RNA sequence: GAGGUAAAGCGAAUGAUUAGAAGUCUUGGGCUUAACUUAUUCUCAAACUUUAAAUAUGUAAGAAGUCCUUGUUGCUUAAUUGAACGUGGACAAUUGAAUGAAGAGCUUUUAGUGGGCCAUUUUUGGUAAGCAGAACUGGCGAUGCGGGAUGA
RNA sequence: CCUAAGGGGGACUCAUGGAGAACAGAAAUCUCCAGUAGAACAAAAGGGUAAAAGUCCCCUUGAUUUUGAUUUUCAGUGUGAA
RNA sequence: GGUUGCGGCCAUAUCUAGCAGAAAGCACCGUUCCCCGUUCGAUCAACCGUAGUUAAGCUGCUAAGAGCAAUACCGAGUAGUGUAGUGGGAGACCAUACGCGAAACUAUUGUGCUGCAAUCU
RNA sequence: GCGGGGUGGAGCAGCCUGGUAGCUCGUCGGGCUCAUAACCCGAAGGUCGUCGGUUCAAAUCCGGCCCCCGCAACCA
C-alpha cells in the first residue's frame, strides 16, 4: 500500500536496561544488586572493568557495576515511576539519534522503595530503547538483514511520539 | 624566467635543457584546449589550480558544481 | 645467517588471489580423482595440511594413490644428471584436473569417429595434425579499396 | 571531524560473501563437512536430509551434491498432511514426525526397499537405529542437515529426524535432543517422546486450556471446535495419519487450476521494463534543458 | 598450467611526501597561525601494491590406446553402484604434430680433480680498483692456427 | 612457552568512530548505529582465518598404541621437522 | 513469468538514495501448559495459523549514481624485453635487423546467469 | 671496539628478582636565645635523562637518541 499510517509503523518500547555504576564491589555492589533484584523483580548481572586505572581506583576484570534490562509492562511501569521521578521533565539533548533516550536518578527511594539501612541510597539510571515491528529481522539467526529507511527510528518522531503518549515536556 | 633556469642549471651536475611548454600553466591542457574549457564553462578555480567538468556521475551535483556549463 | 625453511620464499606464492579469500568453494572437494589422472597442483594458503612444497606448485603429474582426503602424486625432479620419481600426498584443495588432457580425449573420440565414417564410406582420411603451411595464391580487388599511400612523418614535440 | 568512511576505495576492495552466505541460508562449513565424500568411494554420493521450518510448511528433501547444484532425490511437505488425515497444527513437533516418515517411505518405496526396511510399526518411542539384514541390502542411509537451526533438546528438526528413522531410513543419530531426555540420568523417557510423536503436549493443553481459560481456548483451539475434535481424539488422528502414510506414500502433485502458460501470461502484467539507453538518455538531456 | 621480476601505480590498500582551496571552531594558541574533514595538486618504495610482460619453466600429443560385452575381490555403494586388474570381440600401417637420431637399453670397475680465472648480459658491498661476492652462457686453464704491431 | 595456549562441539563478533544515559569528566558502566578486519590468534617476520583459525561457554586427553610409506635439507646417508 | 527449499559459479550478484509489488509463497505478526534457554520468551524452544500487516524483510524498477564486469584505429606498437653487429656515442645512453609486447589513461557498453524439486490469479 | 652511570637542592640506595620511591645533609614553619649557632616539635620537595615498545602493572625489561666517566687500539 505503501502508507506511513500502517499499524506496524507504531513506535513501542523494546526494553529498559537499570544501570548502576557503581565503581567498586564488596557490601556496595552487592547492596546494588540487591536494590535492582528488588526494582525489577529480576536478578541483575554485574559488569567487570575491561582495564585498570589508577584515577578512578579501578582494576581490570574487577566487578563495579550492576544492570538489569526489563521488557514488557513492567518495563513501563518503571519508566512511568521514573518520569514521576523527573517529574516529567527530560530535554532534547536526552534524545539520541538513532531513536532512544534516557535519564538519571540520584536515589532509587525517590521511586518509592522503601528506605533501608541495610541497602540505603542508590543513584540509576534509565534508558529505554525503542522499536516498531520487524526489528526481529535484524536480530534472529536465518536471513539476517537490515531495517528500511523510513521504518527506522529517530529522534524527531521520538520526542513526538513521547510528548503524545506521556503528555511530557521536551525542553529545547 | 628562462635566464633564472639558465642560471640555476650551472648548480646541477650533468645536461639539461629549458623547454617552453605548449600547454597553459601547469594544466595538462594545450593552451587553446584550456581557453576552449574555459569558454564552455568547464572550469573553476580551486585556489592555485582549477577543477575540470565531468560528464560522468550526480548529474544535478555536476550542474550545480559549474552553473556556466553550456551543455551541447 | 642464512634461512632455508620448509616454506621459505613462499612469500607471494602461497597469498590467496585478490578479494579471493575465505571458504573453499564446494565445487573444489566434489571433483573425483582416478589413479592416472593428470593434475595441476597449487598450493592453497589457507590450507595448511596436506600442501605441496614450493617445489611442487605450480607442476603436474599423475595419481597414483586415493586416500579419504588427498591423492598421491608422481613428480619427476631432475637432481644432477638424472630425474627422480618423487611421490607426493596433497589434499584435494591444492590439486585441480589438467584441461589438455580433456582436449586429447576429445579428439581420440573425433579421430575414432572419423575413422569409423570413412571405413563405412569407402573413402582415407588423414588423421595426423599439421602445423600452418604457407598460404596460397589469391586475387585481390580493388572494388572500393584503391591503394591508399602512407608516408613517414615529421618529429614533432608535444611539450 | 571524521573521515567518510563509505569511500570508493572501500567499495572497490570488498570482497563480497557467497551469495547465498550473505542471504544467510548456508553454512558453508557445515555444507563442506557434511557434503564431502570419501575419495577412495569415488561417484558414491552421500545422500542428506534436509529439514527446513517456515511459518507454515514443512520441508524434508533427500540430496545428493554434485558440481552444477544438488539434485532432490525425494522431498515431502507439511502440506501434504491434509491428504493423509491431518488437517491443522502442521508445523507441531508431531507433524514433523508425520513428514520424516512420510519422506522415508516415498524414498524407501522409489527405492525398492519395501518388504525388505518396513521400519518400526509399533511406535513406543524407544531409541532404534534401523538395522541391516543379512545377505541383503544394506539400509539407505542419511544424514541429517538441520542449516542454521539450533540443536536443542526437545526440537521439531529431530522430530522429522525420528519419523525417518521409523519409517526405515539408516539415520546415524543419538537420544539425547529427543523430548524426553534426562541430562542428569541419561536415559530416554520414552513415554513422553511416544506421547510427542502423537500429539499428546496438544492434547494436554487443550484439557488445561478448557479447564481454565476457555475463552482463550475458544480462539487457540478453533480449528477443533469447528470440527468437534477433543483432546482425546488426537492421538488416533496421528495414527490414523501414520497407518495411512505407510499405505500408500507416493507423490501426487496439487493439480493444477491453470497451466505454466497461463501462469506466466498472469505475472508478466506486474513486472516493470528497463529504460533503454536512447531513453536514459533523454531522461538525462531533459533533465539538462529544465535545470536551464 | 604455474610465476610477481622489468615496466607500471599511488585524485587504489600500507608506508613516504609539496602546495594551495572550501567547510567544521565542536578543537587548541592568539581579523586568524594551527590542527581536523572534503574535493584537488607535486613527488617516491630492495624488505609497498590492484595490474603485469619478454626470456626462462611443468605436463600432454595413444597399441602399456580407444570402443562393446561381461569375469575376480575379503575393498566400495542403498544397490546389480564403483574401484583395480582381466577373459572374449572391433579398430593394422596417417598407430593419431615437426625435425633429427654412428641405434637403444643394462652392468661392473677404477684414474685424476675437489686453489680457478676471463668476456657480454643480470647483479650485491664499496668513492673506486687489473677490488671482493652471486646468476645464465661461452671461453681460457688443457689450444696451436689467420687477424687485433705486441698480449691466456 | 602452554593441561591449555592441545582435541571436539556450540554461541557470538573484533579494532575504531558517531549519537545518547546520575555521580562520571578525554579514559569506569549501560544503549543503539556504522564498521572487509583497520582487531585477535604465546614469542621474529611473512602467509592464513569472520555464522572462524578470533572471544566466551560445555565436555575431554588423539600431546595415546604398533610398526611401515612419503616431503624438505639430501649422498636422495644421518639428525630435526612435517 | 512470480515464489519457496536445496544449490553451482561467487559483486554484471555489492553499496547509497528513492519508488512499486496482483496471486501464491516467504515474512513480520499472537501466545507460554508442555521439551528447552535466557538478567530479559529480545535471540533460542514450543504452541496456535487462530487476532492483524505488506510497514519492514524479500523481489523488481530509477539514478549523465559509487563499485564491479566487458569491449576498443584509446593510449601504444609506447614502457619493457629475447637474439645481432669490429653499429653510433667520452660516457650515461641511443638507433637499426629478426621477434614478443604491457599498465595507467581515454571512450563506449552492461548490472547476475543458472541446476534440481515443489508451488502459484 | 667498548664497559659502566643519569633518581627531591647535593651526594647516595631501591634495578639484580616489575606492585610502597629509602638514607645523610639541605630547604620551610613554630619553639628556645637580646639575637646567632647548636638543640626541640612539625611540613614540603625526584612521575627515576628523554623519545617509544612489552606488560594487568615499568624507576625496574627491551630499542633509539642526549649528557658523564673512563678501558683497549698490538707484529713489523
Ligand atoms: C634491450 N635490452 C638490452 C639487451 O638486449 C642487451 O643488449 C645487447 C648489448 O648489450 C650488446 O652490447 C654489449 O656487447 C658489445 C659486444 C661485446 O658484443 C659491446 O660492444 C657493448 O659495449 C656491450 N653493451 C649488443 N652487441 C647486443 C645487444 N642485444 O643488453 C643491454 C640491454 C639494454 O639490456
Amino acid at each position: 500500500s505503501d502508507k506511513s499510517q500502517n499499524v506496524m509503523r507504531e513506535l513501542r518500547i523494546e526494553k529498559l536496561v537499570l544501570n548502576i555504576c557503581v565503581g567498586e564491589s564488596g557490601d556496595r555492589l552487592t547492596r546494588a544488586a540487591k536494590v535492582l533484584e528488588q526494582l525489577s523483580g529480576q536478578t541483575p548481572v554485574q559488569s567487570k572493568a575491561r582495564y585498570t586505572v589508577r584515577t578512578f581506583g579501578i582494576r581490570r576484570n574487577e566487578k563495579i557495576a550492576v544492570h538489569v534490562t526489563v521488557r514488557g509492562p513492567k518495563a513501563e511501569e518503571i519508566l512511568e515511576r521514573g518520569l514521576k521521578v523527573k517529574e516529567y521533565q527530560l530535554r532534547s539533548k536526552n534524545f539520541s539519534a538513532t531513536g532512544n533516550f534516557g535519564f538519571g536518578i540520584d536515589e532509587h527511594i525517590d521511586l518509592g522503595i522503601k528506605y533501608d539501612p541495610s541497602i540505603g541510597i542508590y543513584g540509576m539510571d534509565f534508558y529505554v530503547v525503542m522499536g516498531r515491528a520487524g526489528a526481529r529481522v535484524t536480530r534472529r539467526k536465518r536471513a539476517r538483514s537490515t531495517i528500511g529507511n523510513s521504518h527506522k527510528t529517530n529522534k524527531e518522531d521520538t520526542i513526538q511520539w513521547f510528548k503524545t503518549r506521556y503528555d511530557a515536556e521536551v525542553l529545547d | 624566467v628562462i635566464e633564472g633556469l639558465r642560471r640555476a642549471r650551472y648548480k646541477f651536475p650533468g645536461q639539461q635543457k629549458i623547454i617552453i611548454s605548449k600547454k597553459w600553466g601547469f594544466t595538462p591542457l594545450n593552451r587553446d584546449e584550456y581557453i576552449a574549457k574555459k569558454t564552455n564553462g568547464e572550469v573553476i578555480d580551486d585556489g592555485a589550480y582549477v577543477k575540470f567538468l565531468s560528464r560522468k556521475g550526480n548529474l544535478e551535483a555536476n550542474l550545480q558544481q559549474f552553473p556556466n556549463y553550456q551543455y551541447s | 645467517g642464512k634461512s632455508r625453511g620448509y616454506r621459505s620464499g613462499t612469500r607471494y606464492a602461497f597469498q590467496r588471489d585478490f578479494k579471493k579469500h575465505g571458504a573453499i568453494p564446494l565445487s573444489t572437494y566434489l571433483k573425483v580423482y582416478k589413479v592416472g589422472d593428470i593434475v595441476d597442483i597449487k598450493a592453497n594458503g589457507s590450507i595448511q595440511k596436506g600442501m605441496p612444497h614450493k617445489y611442487y606448485h605450480g607442476k603436474t603429474g599423475i595419481v597414483y594413490n586415493v586416500t579419504k582426503s588427498s591423492v598421491g602424486v608422481i613428480i619427476n625432479k631432475v637432481v644432477g644428471n638424472r630425474y627422480i620419481e618423487k611421490r607426493v600426498n596433497l589434499r584435494v584443495e591444492h590439486v585441480k584436473h589438467s584441461a589438455c588432457r580433456q582436449e586429447f580425449l576429445n579428439r581420440v573420440k573425433s579421430n575414432a569417429a572419423k575413422k569409423r565414417e570413412a571405413k563405412a564410406n569407402g573413402e582415407t582420411v588423414y588423421l595426423k595434425r599439421q602445423a600452418a603451411k604457407p598460404r596460397g595464391s589469391r586475387i585481390i580487388s580493388t572494388e572500393g579499396n584503391i591503394p591508399q599511400t602512407l608516408a613517414p612523418v615529421a618529429y614533432e614535440t608535444f611539450i | 571531524m571524521q573521515k567518510e568512511f563509505r569511500t570508493s576505495a572501500y567499495h572497490s576492495r570488498f570482497q563480497t560473501p557467497f551469495r547465498r552466505r550473505q542471504e544467510g541460508k548456508t553454512d558453508y562449513y557445515q555444507r563442506k563437512r557434511l557434503v564431502t565424500q570419501h575419495k577412495a568411494k569415488y561417484n558414491s554420493p552421500k545422500y542428506r536430509l534436509v529439514v527446513r521450518f517456515t511459518n507454515k510448511d514443512i520441508i524434508a528433501q533427500i540430496v545428493s551434491a554434485h558440481i552444477t547444484g544438488d539434485v532432490v532425490f525425494t522431498a515431502a511437505y507439511a502440506h501434504e498432511l491434509p491428504r493423509y488425515g491431518i488437517k491443522y497444527g502442521l508445523t507441531n513437533w508431531s507433524a514433523a514426525y508425520a513428514v520424516g516418515l512420510l519422506v522415508a517411505r516415498r524414498a524407501l518405496q522409489k527405492l525398492g526397499l519395501d518388504e525388505t526396511y518396513t521400519g518400526v510399526e509399533e511406535v513406543e518411542g524407544e531409541f532404534e537405529l534401523t538395522e541391516a539384514v543379512e545377505d541383503g541390502p544394506r539400509p539407505f542411509k542419511v544424514f541429517l542437515d538441520i542449516g542454521l537451526q539450533r540443536t536443542t533438546t526437545g526440537a521439531r528438526v529431530f522430530g522429522v529426524l525420528k519419523g525417518a528413522s521409523d519409517g526405515g531410513l539408516y539415520v546415524p543419530h543419538s537420544p539425547n535432543r529427543f523430548p524426553g531426555w534426562d541430562i542428569e540420568a541419561e536415559e530416554l523417557d520414552a513415554e513422553l517422546l511416544r506421547k510427542y510423536i502423537f500429539g499428546g503436549h496438544v492434547a494436554e493443553y487443550m484439557e488445561e486450556l478448557l479447564d481454565d481459560d476457555e475463552e482463550k481456548y475458544k480462539s487457540i483451539f478453533k480449528n477443533y471446535i469447528e470440527e468437534e475434535i477433543e483432546s482425546e481424539d488426537v492421538e488416533e488422528i496421528y495414527a490414523n495419519a501414520h497407518e495411512a502414510i505407510r499405505a500408500d506414500p507416493s507423490f501426487k502433485p496439487t493439480e493444477k487450476k491453470f497451466t505454466k502458460e497461463q501462469y506466466k501470461a498472469e505475472s508478466k502484467k506486474y513486472r516493470q521494463q528497463k529504460l533503454t539507453r536512447a531513453e536514459r538518455q533523454a531522461k538525462v538531456a531533459k533533465k539538462i534543458a529544465e535545470f536551464k
